[PDB]
């Protein structure tokens, strides 16, 4: 068994810079057998090197391939619009195994992230289940602290998180976070926060209300 | 051609990750296709193409027995060699090819996948021994060259020698000290149907 | 099974071994070269320790198949340089006895350019008196009694290898046994570079006068009407190089420098190669090899690491070949380039040989050949070519005299000095000179010889001789006669397939196929045939001629006549500075 | 030279699932065709290789007795045949053209996967076929925001539009999130005018195709 | 069955230049084309093939210098050549090629086209008459380089007609002569015109040689 | 490479007399030999292919045989059409094909004498400042003659030039040029100008003459 170790595996860089990213093997790969894929969001992967150094067909004189024994690398020379993706090596000297995968991520300025919380509605109430949401709205970077304080008490293993791919204009994220509770569960308490936590916040942010109110 | 179309493997043997030494010449048999001979011509990586009683202008127009895929690594000054009535180190002891030889033989650098700083040692070539080899013949024997008078059995030392040398590929070489792979494709001649053809549209 | 057959396939085996062996120290003694750190020489050492080791195993392998036993010269020829135990011959004792005796004397000789800076620039008498006297009273009376014991022992080891002396040890580096035609005994060098020395004569003794007629101009209260020791431009009288600052013929017309226009056309090191190539690929000579362009070290490369910088062709095996030269925009560094590429044209020529055979012809081949590509360099003709001097400006009757004695006091100078320090070192090892007369008889030679007196007068305590490094480092001297005969001799013949119109001196090479065939002729062979062979290869002649270099010198031979109709020609042993 | 899949297939665990791959442009029995899935959000994953000319095979360890590989000349279309389904076997599964492993000699060779197909998305869960229950995330107390919860869908995906593909600027629609009954929840914002939030008014909608549900509604400000 | 070459001239060494082979009387497209030099020194050397499957080949003290080119739809054969050198002062002719059996040959052949590699300049001919069984000629005088072709009455006159090999003068130049021999019964009843054409300075002279 | 030797490398035959000629390859080449025939100033004729198949459009006077090593071109009996220069190629290794070095095959015939005649320099040559007179020797055998210039009386070399033709492919004989040239100053100091012309077809030495009038 061989294993390809791409570190850091998210990289963030200004566009129009020099992207170095990394492959290393556990064992000795004959260089005639790594290759790089690229990957953009929601689409096949398309290759990009193979044998370490070659080109294949359609690909841009951006795109660089270095390594030898086990440490290997792909060079984009210069970070064009579209190269912001995600990048897989692969080997294939003993058996066949795919790396972890880098995504290349734009490197945008520190945002602070626009905190709204929403009340379960009324249809839901109905239905018997409560499902209150915080949303982070534009920030950067990607990493966030979302709490649920209901009432006081910290909440953990009920709350489930998902963030959308970086924007298309200002290369920010936007966060939400869904805190599932059943309705018998949901009148027990008064007060639901949400306290977010972002590098571009002055202070941690909390958004509150209360139950029927 | 057609996608149904049943093409000879031309890519696995030219293209294949690692070739065998030239001692342990790698042998594949190619038969019942159509030979695309189109991935052989104007090559830019082939520094050496040379074919022998069938002119390459006509390899599409010629139906054939069988074809043989000889493949291994050389050296620059070696690729000499690989030819019907040549001599040398590797063409007396490692591969010979017949005088009447029906084939062609093709052969490209191979520094930048051969070589290793530090020395690639992976590539064995025949030094010695007490006879010449026939045309296609393959010696694989482990047996102590024994040079001198006195008997060595089974035991390395003077006038006794292992007979198996490892070439050294180096980078920075020169170029007739850089590693070269070498296919030599041979057609067979035999009476019986043949199987390997060219295009439908050549023959 | 014969021993001969027995000899090639352990020949050939060997070839195998020394050829990647060799190469990986090759890499690893380039490594420190380039970039000298306290991990490259740990791995220069390691791989130089390898490789020593593997040549003392191979040689004692290579004893057990008797010369006698060989009627292939080839096979004989590389065994020979193989299967030698030459020093280790004596016992374990005296052999360490040796090395520490060699040991003390090199170390003693570089602790103990500061003395050789006024010994180059001064014109004082005494300060350059002080700097003469001192250091052949320093180190010249410690390294009296160990040279002795030195001159003992190398005897010893000489005459254990059946040679009569040391001094035929060193004589046997142009020995040629078993062609018939061709073969040459360890005598014939005695006599053919003294009568080469004869018809030197005529002209040094010319340079002798002029040379004492314009220093009697610099010094008109120490002269003679011998030659001061001190006065000579360096520490021991061998290059009179230094001694153009005051002996020129015309302070009027000018030294051809073409370094300003090199940076009028700012011509980088990459431009001065290819400028060079060009120069072999006008002969017919291949174009460096891809892994030249790669891998060479053309510049100093900045102070991230610093490097030997001395330049030096490298011939690492395998088809490596090299420069390392660390190089500048000056005309020197540009004629050293093609002196350096002449050196990778001679190894790439037999590296088609078996790896024992890569070499010189003899030990003095190799230079020549490297020289007499700076020769062709130098032209005005090649000046105007390639384009560094205008096309306007040309060669007057004055400014041809003073190249051509410029040339004359590096060249001329240094051949009465190397005879006189080998047939001194020749004596003194067969034991011709008693050791109560080695240095009386050593200013003897020099008086009678060079023309060269002492100014002090010396104790058998002292060892002038041992004040120079090849003495007390323990090497062969007359490599630097043999090889400035070699350098017109190749000439010559070169400008006769070039069809050369005038003198010697204005032959450039450029543009002649046939001159670089017969070039190629002889490159291509080196220790692989007999020096006599090599050098018919060129010349069509087997021994040594001064001809040709008096063929270079002659229009300055004839000036130095009508100059010194009214001087002092000859001199008198007799005379002392001091008396 | 292109590569066809199958398209989205959802089956029950314990089932058996076949995708096809169909292959056009190049000589069908030179080239191998080789199958890598890819979990939701996770990297690439090898599975096997199939030789179009001899019908030898290679797969991985995790898929050995499990899976398996055809190919047919004739129509030069590859399957990929995967049995004894898993709940973690959810993923997007491609066929590529392979020139890693040769058909004749089954032998490495100097490239990798050149040509790739759509991939086919195949969901292994408990669940069953099954309508999101939309709700309006109501905006509270410049630019306040509005949201819709489209919560509990079985498979994906939803489609989400804003005033009917009216409004574009300043949506954000999250990703799916699996949930522990198997089945799926999501949602989507957008950032309003203030002064355009009592005036205007704005619904969600929600398309499921999978179920054949489309559910717009309005999102009142309270 | 008929090759024509075209192209051939002075060029000057690390220069270029292309040339030309017009194909006639057979199916062009169904068979293979070289070129083919021949030196002074060295004798025949192949230069470069093009096949019926666009393949070509080169030797290596040619390849990457020259690339042939095929029109199959002109009936036309090229050879580009980059970076000439004195060592291709050669006559380069195109030739077919075809197989009776595995065995291979070069059947039918060109005419030949002189390419000369020199730093010399251009300079057309001085012709001059030779006044008058008797014989007169015309002086093909000073011009560089070669070839030169002379014809008798626009080709109408062949039997006793002697074109001399030209001779490269100390000057540099070249210099030809071309003589017939004709019955003195046909003097002056017959007037005789030498066609004189130099193609590398585009030089065409016709004169006329009459008793004097 | 598979070099070719050729014998003998001169050769001088009479009409109808049987012509042999060698050929000599590298190394074993089983019948991939081809013979050509190359005119003074032609291209190359197959004649030979395959070692012995005879071309169409070659007299069945031509003959082929060898296998191997050593190849046979036989011409029957000689024609003096037959006059060139014959070249052997082997069709073993391509495209790499080579030739022989070619051997000459002159021809032997009766001695004849040379036509001789002397041609005066044009009045439009006289308009350059040179004089260039020329004479001829025309259709004769052997090739061998000594050709003299005289000015009034007074013998001239190193001024003139020789050239001579190849043997003719009908006759068989061959044809010579000379031409002596001066300057317009050294042709207005010498009146009668004459080219002398000694053979070994003539009994005595022969000399044509002309006046500057
Ligand atoms: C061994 O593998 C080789 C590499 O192939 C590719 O990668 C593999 C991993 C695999 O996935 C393959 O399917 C894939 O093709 C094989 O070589 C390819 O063979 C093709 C013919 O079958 C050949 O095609 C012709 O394409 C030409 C355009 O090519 C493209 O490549 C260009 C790179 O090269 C250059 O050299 C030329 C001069 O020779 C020069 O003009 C260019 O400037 C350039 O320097 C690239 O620049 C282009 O963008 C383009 O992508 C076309 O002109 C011609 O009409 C043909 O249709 C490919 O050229 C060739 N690819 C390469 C790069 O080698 C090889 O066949 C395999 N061996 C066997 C025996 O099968
Ligand atoms: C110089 O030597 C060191 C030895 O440790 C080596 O690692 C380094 O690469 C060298 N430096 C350069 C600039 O090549
Ligand atoms: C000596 O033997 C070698 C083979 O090892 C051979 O090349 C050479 O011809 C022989 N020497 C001579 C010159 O006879
Ligand atoms: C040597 O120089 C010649 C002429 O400039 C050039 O054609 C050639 O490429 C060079 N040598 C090689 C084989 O690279
Ligand atoms: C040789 O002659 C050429 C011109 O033919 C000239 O450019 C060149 O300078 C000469 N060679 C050299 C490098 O001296
Ligand atoms: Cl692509
Ligand atoms: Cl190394
Ligand atoms: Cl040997
Ligand atoms: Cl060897
Ligand atoms: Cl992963
Ligand atoms: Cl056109
Ligand atoms: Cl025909
Ligand atoms: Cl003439
Ligand atoms: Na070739
Ligand atoms: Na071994
Ligand atoms: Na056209
Ligand atoms: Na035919
Ligand atoms: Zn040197």
């Amino acid at each position: 068994e061989i294993v390809l170790t791409q570190s850091p595996g998210t990289l963030s860089l200004s566009p129009g810079e020099r992207a170095t990213l990394s492959c290393r093997a556990s064992q000795t790969v004959s260089s005639t057998s790594l290759a790089w894929y690229q990957q953009k969001p929601g689409q096949a992967p398309r290759l990009l090197i193979y044998g370490a150094s070659s080109r294949a067909t359609g690909i841009p004189d951006r795109f660089s391939g270095s390594g030898s024994g086990t440490d290997f690398t792909l060079t984009i020379s210069r970070l064009e619009p579209e190269d912001f993706a995600v990048y897989y090596c692969q080997q294939h000297d003993t058996s066949l195994t795919f790396g972890g995968g880098t995504k290349v991520e734009i490197k945008r300025t520190v945002a602070a992230p626009s905190v709204f919380i929403f009340p379960p509605s009324d249809e839901q109430l109905k239905s018997g289940t409560a499902s209150v949401v915080c949303l982070l709205n534009n920030f950067y970077p990607r990493e966030a602290k979302v709490q649920w304080k209901v009432d006081n008490a910290l909440q953990s293993g009920n709350s489930q998180e998902s963030v959308t791919e970086q924007d298309s204009k200002d290369s920010t994220y936007s966060l939400s976070s869904t805190l599932t509770l059943s309705k018998a569960d949901y009148e027990k308490h008064k007060v639901y926060a949400c306290e977010v936590t972002h590098q571009g916040l002055s202070s941690p942010v909390t958004k509150s209300f209360n139950r029927g109110e | 051609f057609p996608n149904i179309t049943n093409l000879c493997p031309f890519g696995e043997v030219f293209n294949a990750t690692r070739f065998a030494s030239v001692y342990a010449w790698n042998r594949k048999r190619i038969s019942n296709c159509v030979a695309d001979y189109s991935v052989l011509y104007n090559s830019a990586s082939f520094s050496t193409f040379k074919c022998y009683g069938v002119s390459p202008t006509k390899l599409n127009d010629l139906c054939f027995t069988n074809v043989y895929a000889d493949s291994f690594v050389i050296r620059g000054d070696e690729v000499r060699q690989i030819a019907p009535g040549q001599t040398g180190k590797i063409a007396d002891y490692n591969y010979k090819l017949p005088d009447d030889f029906t084939g062609c033989v093709i052969a490209w650098n191979s520094k930048n996948l051969d070589s290793k700083v530090g020395g690639n040692y992976n590539y064995l070539y025949r030094l010695f021994r007490k006879s010449n080899l026939k045309p296609f013949e393959r010696d694989i024997s482990t047996e102590i060259y024994q040079a001198g008078s006195t008997p060595c059995n089974g035991v390395e030392g003077f006038n006794c020698y292992f007979p198996l040398q490892s070439y050294g590929f180096q980078p920075t070489n020169g170029v007739g000290y850089q590693p070269y792979r070498v296919v030599v494709l041979s057609f067979e001649l035999l009476h019986a149907p043949a199987t390997v053809c060219g295009p439908k549209k050549s023959t | 099974s014969t021993i001969e057959e027995q000899a090639k396939t352990f020949l050939d085996k060997f070839n195998h071994e020394a050829e990647d062996l060799f190469y990986q120290s090759s890499l690893a003694s380039w490594n420190y070269n380039t970039n000298i750190t306290e991990e490259n020489v740990q791995n220069m050492n390691n791989a130089g320790d390898k490789w020593s080791a593997f040549l003392k195993e191979q040689s004692t392998l290579a004893q057990m198949y008797p010369l006698q036993e060989i009627q292939n010269l080839t096979v004989k020829l590389q065994l020979q340089a193989l299967q030698q135990n030459g020093s280790s011959v004596l016992s374990e004792d005296k052999s360490k006895r040796l090395n520490t005796i060699l040991n003390t004397m090199s170390t003693i000789y570089s602790t103990g350019p500061g003395l050789n800076e006024i010994m180059a620039n001064s014109l004082d008498y005494n300060e350059r008196l002080w700097a003469w006297e001192s250091w052949r009273s320093e180190v010249g009376k410690q390294l009296r009694p160990l040279y002795e014991e030195y001159v003992v022992l190398k005897n010893e080891m000489a005459r254990a290898n059946h040679y009569e002396d040391y001094g035929d040890y060193w004589r046997g580096d142009y020995e040629v046994n078993g062609v018939d035609g061709y073969d040459y005994s360890r005598g014939q060098l005695i006599e053919d570079v003294e009568h080469t020395f004869e018809e030197i004569k005529p002209l040094y003794e010319h340079l002798h006068a002029y040379v004492r007629a314009k220093l009697m101009n610099a010094y008109p209260s120490y002269i003679s009407p011998c030659l001061p020791a001190h006065l000579l431009g360096d520490m021991w009288g061998r290059f009179w190089t230094n001694l153009y600052s005051l002996t020129v013929p015309f302070g009027q017309k000018p030294n051809i420098d073409v370094t300003d226009a090199m940076v009028d056309q700012a011509w980088d090191a990459q431009r001065i190669f290819k400028e060079a190539e060009k120069f072999f690929v006008s002969v017919g000579l291949p174009n460096m090899t891809q892994g030249f362009w790669e891998n060479s070290m053309l510049t100093d490369p900045g102070n991230v690491q610093k490097a030997v910088c001395h330049p030096t062709a490298w011939d690492l095996g395998k088809g490596d070949f090299r420069i390392l030269m660390c190089t500048k925009v000056t005309m020197d560094d540009f004629l050293t380039a093609h002196h350096e590429m002449g050196h990778i044209q001679y190894d790439m020529a037999y590296a088609a040989q078996p790896f024992l055979l890569r070499n010189g012809a003899n030990e003095g081949f190799h230079e020549a050949v490297g020289e007499i590509m700076s020769l062709s360099a130098a032209t005005p003709k090649h000046l105007k070519s390639i384009g560094l001097l205008s096309p306007d400006f040309q060669e007057d009757n004055e400014t041809e005299i003073n190249f051509l004695l410029k040339q004359a006091l590096t060249i001329v100078g240094t051949l009465p000095f190397t005879y006189m320090l080998e047939k001194w070192r020749w004596m003194v090892f067969k034991g011709e000179i008693p050791k109560d007369q080695w240095m009386k008889k050593w200013w003897e030679m020099k008086r009678e010889i060079v023309g060269v007196v002492e100014p002090v007068p010396h104790d058998e305590t002292y060892c002038d001789p041992a004040s120079l490094f090849h003495v007390s480092n323990d090497y062969s001297f007359i490599r630097y006669y043999t090889r400035t005969l070699y350098q017109f001799q190749f000439q010559e013949a070169l400008c006769q397939a070039a069809k050369h119109e005038g003198p010697l001196h204005k032959c450039d090479i450029s543009n002649s196929t046939e001159a670089g065939q017969k070039l190629f002729n002889m490159l291509r062979l080196g220790k692989s045939e007999p020096w006599t062979l090599a050098l018919e290869n060129v010349v069509g002649a087997k021994n040594m001629n001064v001809r040709p270099l008096l063929n270079y010198f002659e229009p300055l031979f004839t000036w130095l006549k009508d100059q010194n109709k009214n001087s002092f020609v000859g001199w008198s042993t007799d005379w002392s500075p001091y008396a | 030279v292109q590569l066809v899949q199958s398209g989205a297939e959802v089956k029950k665990p314990g089932a058996s699932v076949k995708v096809s791959c169909k292959a056009s442009g190049y000589p069908f029995t030179s080239y191998g065709i080789s199958w890598v899935r890819q979990a939701p959000g996770q990297g690439l994953e090898w599975m096997g290789w199939i030789s179009t000319y001899n019908g030898n095979t290679n797969y991985a360890q995790k898929f050995q007795g499990r899976v398996t590989m055809t190919t047919d000349t004739s129509t030069t279309t590859g399957y990929m045949e995967l049995r004894r389904l898993r709940s973690d076997d959810t993923a997007v599964y491609y066929c590529a053209r392979d020139y890693t492993r040769g058909a004749w000699f089954g032998e490495s060779l100097i490239g990798g996967f050149d040509n790739w197909g759509q991939g086919t998305l195949v969901t292994v869960s408990s669940a069953s076929t099954k309508g999101p229950s939309v709700f309006p995330l109501a905006p509270s107390s410049g630019t306040a925001a509005l949201g819709c919860l489209v919560k509990d869908y079985f498979p994906e995906p939803v489609t989400v539009s804003w005033n009917s593909g009216a409004l574009t600027s300043g949506v954000h629609t999250f990703p799916a999130v699996l949930q522990s009954s198997g089945l799926y929840s999501l949602s989507s914002v957008v950032t309003v005018p203030s002064s355009s939030l009592g005036t205007q008014t704005y619904i969600c909608n929600v398309n499921h195709k999978p179920s054949n549900t489309k559910v717009d509604k309005k999102v009142e400000p309270k």
